[PDB]
Parts: C-alpha cells; structure tokens; sequence
C-alpha cells in the first residue's frame, strides 16, 4: 500500500538486487501494477523452447546475445 | 567448435603431407632401384 512511483521504486529495487544481492524472485511482486498472477505467469514461462522468450532472454543493447549471437561468431571463425 | 574446425582443417593438412611424402619415398625407392640395377 506504499504511495511511491513506479520509476522510484523500480530503480530502488533493482539498486538493492544488484549490490545488497537479495533475491530478484521476490521482488518481481513489489512492483506497482504487478500480483502474485504476473508473477506465477513469469515463472511458468521464463525459459520457454520458444524463440520469442530465447531472443528476450538473452538481450543484449546491441542486439540479441547468447546463442543467437555465438552463431554468427562461429560461422564466421569458421 | 573452432577447436574443432582447425583440428579437422590441420588434420586434412597433415594427410595430404603424409600422403605427398610415401609418395616422394616411393619414387625415391623407385629410383634407387633403377639406378642400381643398371649394371
């Protein structure tokens, strides 16, 4: 029931995920805006076969990474 | 997979090292055998 701002709280939390070290897994429902059903629908579905939740996985700001971008690297050395 | 990229593109390489060389032995052999049978 805080009557903090998304962008306040978002950036506090992910302060404290990356440097205190707690658990990002709980912190998903602090957020406003999300519940515990986003949260259930984030665990069902986070390593998903399918190429949409891969590519979102493993991005990079200079596009897609992991697999997706070691393909290329080893073509190309090859 | 790069190890194994230039371990078969080395491999490939020595074959064809080894191979060139039993060929020059044999023709060395086959020489050898020419000149030494001439008499």
């Amino acid at each position: 029931t805080s009557v903090r701002s998304l962008a306040q709280a978002v950036d506090a939390y992910g302060k404290a995920a990356t440097m205190l070290g707690m658990p990002k897994e709980f912190l998903w429902g602090l957020i406003p805006g999300i519940t515990k059903t986003d949260v259930e629908a984030m665990r069902q579905h986070f390593n998903d076969d399918d190429e949409m939740t891969q590519m979102l996985l493993w991005w990079t700001p200079n596009g897609p990474g992991g697999e997706f971008a070691a393909e290329i690297e080893v073509d190309s050395q090859t | 997979q790069i190890i194994e990229a230039q371990g078969d593109v080395q491999k490939d390489l020595q074959d064809a090292q080894a191979k060139a060389q039993a060929d020059l032995a044999k023709q060395n052999a086959a020489a050898q055998q020419r000149q030494a049978v001439a008499v």
